[PDB]
């Protein structure tokens, strides 16, 4: 994934380079005004606060790759 | 005029609107044109409501010039209101329109 | 989902299609919040490893890069689009649009067959292939 | 109070501003779209005042 890393274009359109084929304002605002006039996180979030306590040494010494089947 | 100005903003010159509010397109629209031209029922709906008013107003205009008749005019108006589904095409874009169509069928029977 | 990488510019899309000579380049076009664009994001992620030898997968979001909306014409939550040597590939799933993919495929297995079919037929320069299972009824 | 125009003043205004697209009717453009939710309203007032079959 080397390209994934790089980040810069030429000031270039995407379609062309590959060779691509397709198969007053204030007044208005005033007028508008004259008219004007999740669950999962909730379930868990509560646990996540619970975590805060844990020490940085323990965060390290966590067993890493256990297969049980 | 409003509806044509809206159409103009698209730049769809091929699409044309005549004086009885019938939308005519000179040529089939490429896929990109088809995408961009897609619209809600109101443009179609707006156009058809205006067509209804043009029918009514024109009847009175003829009436001013004598084409419309103290009796012919009235019959024309009854015809128009009973024939709206068959005069417009609204129901195409919003089927529930059927609710008006059925009412007109019933009024047609009654009258 | 975090398995599969994402493409953050349309310039990441195009280079990614070019640089992979020997494998399919499969892209899911759609946006994170969607019900159906999350489901596919799963059924692919599970498959991506098995297939690493002939297919490469990426993720793109219509909102992140809207440059490609008109040219390939993208409608609905998501579209799966297959590329091999810069040539847009094409398959008939019995659904009535031979370009891309729309519907959500059901099994892992039936998804791997389609990728495998497209690649095998594609390798021969064939521009159409036939999905063995034709979900016209499904979608 | 906004004492009303005699009659001809509106006849001339509309006649002048006839072209559908005007470079000048430019602040009508943004403003015109904003005041687009009152068309239907105009239609209702027009229709409810039809002349009846005994009136010329």
């Amino acid at each position: 994934k080397p390209f994934l890393g790089m980040p810069a274009p030429l000031g270039y359109v995407p379609g062309l380079g590959r060779g691509a084929t397709g198969f007053l304002d204030k007044r208005m605002d005033e007028r508008r005004k004259e008219r004007r006039e999740p669950k999962i996180q909730q379930q868990f979030s509560d646990l996540k606060r619970k975590l805060a306590e844990v020490t940085e040494e323990e965060w390290l010494s966590i067993p890493e790759v256990g297969d049980a089947r | 005029n409003m509806l044509n100005l809206l159409i103009h903003r698209k730049n769809l010159n091929y699409l044309h609107l005549d004086y009885n509010f019938n939308l005519k397109p000179v040529k089939t629209l490429t896929t990109k044109e088809r995408k961009k031209s897609r619209f809600g029922n109101a443009f179609h709906l707006c156009r058809e409501v205006l067509r209804l008013t043009k029918l009514v107003v024109d009847s009175h205009v003829q009436y001013r010039l004598g084409n419309v008749d103290a009796f012919q005019l009235a019959d024309g108006l009854q015809y128009i209101f009973a024939h709206v589904g068959q005069l417009t095409g609204m129901y195409r874009y919003k089927y529930k329109l059927m609710r008006q169509i059925r009412m007109c069928k019933d009024l047609k029977h009654l009258i | 989902s975090y398995m599969l990488p994402h493409l953050h510019n349309g310039w990441q899309v195009d280079q990614a299609i070019l640089s992979e000579e020997d494998r399919v380049v499969v892209i899911r076009f759609g946006h994170d919040w969607d019900p159906t664009c999350m489901k596919m994001d799963e059924v692919l992620y599970s498959i991506a490893e098995k297939v690493k030898n002939f297919a490469v997968i990426y993720l793109v979001d219509i909102t992140e890069v809207p440059d490609f909306n008109k040219m390939y014409e993208l409608y609905d939550p998501c579209t799966v689009m297959f590329f091999f040597r810069n040539k847009h590939i094409m398959i008939d799933l019995g659904t009535g649009n031979n370009n891309k993919i729309n519907w959500a495929m059901e099994d892992k297995q039936e998804m791997v067959d389609i990728i495998e079919t497209v690649y095998r037929g594609a390798r021969k320069g064939r521009g159409l292939v036939v999905s063995p299972k034709d979900y016209s009824t499904k979608y | 109070q906004k004492e009303d125009m005699p009659p001809e003043h509106v006849r001339k205004i509309i006649r002048d501003h006839g072209d559908m697209t005007n470079r000048k009717f430019r602040h009508d453009k943004r403003v015109y779209l904003g005041a687009l939710k009152y068309m239907p309203h105009a239609v209702l007032k027009l229709l409810e005042n039809m002349p009846m079959p005994w009136e010329q």
